[PDB]
């Protein structure tokens, strides 16, 4: 029932479309920067030179504790990329554990489609493993340094909180967007039980999906297709991204379930918004979506179920009218499944690195209505789940 | 939209 990490509760701001960020300080004296929380990468980097979208940036010449690694680094993401210079410096998380650590920092000097206008963040915190760090795995990720240099338990958990309606930059600034609990699990952030799935391999936070349902109906594909090439949990990706074949089958089924209303192809491709008169969004015509994940017990699985309140992303109207509008936050992928922010907004997610597993529980801040709620349920007797993993 | 390390 009780929440025991109050200092870190509500330490995030942001929204699915622009990322969730936590305040951090780098250097001596401390330079404050807003840093996006990215479980899909492993490099800690911060803008280190002016940019149209940055209000502030890291000034190495003003930090007495700055150490130059004299080495360049380049990091490309599914969308966006940056070029930077490596070094180390002291880092702290004001609303985080009360420790300061020396960590690797890539000072971003050039970038393309990386920073977002009005996002309010100026850096990125890649929380995944060394295996995918650039230039290579010799560059210790921030979380690893943190755990090696302190007594912080080797675990962190994320409660990303979507508002369910749009927020402009000033509202994002003044609102709580969630929590990143470093070193533990805060029980006030979820309801029900935590169910855990194994981390298949420590590079991205990779998991195995063994079954997919749309309003209880089995998509009925070879489960290998669901993880075709990999399935990862990524706080830095807006959408639920699915391998091309799974995306097409899912969209067909979601269109069939919501067919009482018809939407332009642009809507299903994630490109155009759809609007309804204030308060009339027809939540009940859209289906719930269930992802079944391999359990920790042999032949056991559990499922996490989200609502259209999670996969329909609120966006501001073209004329900022009083209509309630959204974009379809499910899109195709050529690099496997990505359980992005719209999935994470339904749940409290525990990245239990020490025990190589990821925990899911219904979030205390997930958006829902009076008829349905997100769910995490189990167990289900499931067979040959490792066959679902792609090699 | 954000789509954060390559592929």
């Amino acid at each position: 029932r009780r929440g025991s990490f109050v200092e870190m509760v509500d330490n995030l701001r942001g929204k699915s479309g622009q990322g969730y960020y936590v305040e951090m300080t780098v250097g001596s004296p401390p330079q404050t920067l807003n840093i996006l929380v990215d479980t899909g990468s492993s490099n800690f980097a911060v803008g280190a030179a002016p940019h149209p979208f940055l209000h502030r940036y890291y000034q190495r010449q003003l930090s007495s504790t700055y150490r130059d690694l004299r080495k360049g680094v380049y990091v490309p993401y599914t969308q966006g990329k940056w070029e930077g210079e490596l070094g180390t410096d002291l880092v702290s998380i004001p609303h985080g554990p009360n420790v300061t650590v020396r960590a690797n920092i890539a000072a971003i000097t050039e970038s393309d489609k990386f920073f977002i206008n009005g996002s309010n963040w100026e850096g990125i915190l890649g929380l995944a493993y060394a295996e995918i760090a650039r230039p290579d795995d010799s560059l210790e990720p921030f979380f690893d340094s943190l755990v090696k240099q302190t007594h912080v338990p080797n675990l962190f958990s994320l409660q990303l909180c979507g508002a369910g309606f749009p927020l402009n930059q000033s509202e994002v600034l003044a609102s709580v967007g969630g929590s990143m609990i470093i070193g533990g699990i805060d029980h006030s952030l979820y309801t029900g039980s935590l169910w855990y799935t194994p981390i298949r391999r420590e590079w991205y936070y990779e998991v195995i999906i063994v079954r997919v349902e749309i309003n209880g109906q089995d998509l009925k594909m070879d489960c290998k297709e669901y993880n075709y090439d990999k399935s990862i949990v990524d706080s830095g990706t807006t959408n639920l991204r699915l391998p091309k074949k799974v995306f097409e089958a899912a969209v067909k089924s979601i269109k069939a379930a919501s067919s009482t209303e018809k939407f332009p192809d642009g809507f299903w491709l994630g490109e155009q918004l759809v609007c309804w008169q204030a308060g009339t969004t027809p939540w009940n015509i859209f289906p719930v979506i269930s992802l079944y994940l391999m359990g920790e017990v042999t032949n056991q699985s559990f499922r996490i179920t989200i609502l259209p309140q999670q996969y329909l992303r609120p966006v501001e109207d073209v004329a900022t009218s009083q209509d309630d509008c959204y974009k379809f936050a499910i899109s195709q992928s050529s690099t496997g499944t990505v359980m992005g922010a719209v999935i994470m907004e339904g749940f409290y997610v525990v990245f239990d690195r020490a025990r190589k597993r990821i925990g899911f529980a219904v979030s205390a801040c997930h958006v829902h209505d009076e008829f349905r709620t997100a769910a995490v349920e189990g167990p289900f007797v499931t067979l040959d789940m490792e066959d679902c993993g792609y090699n | 939209e954000v789509n954060x390390a390559e592929f």
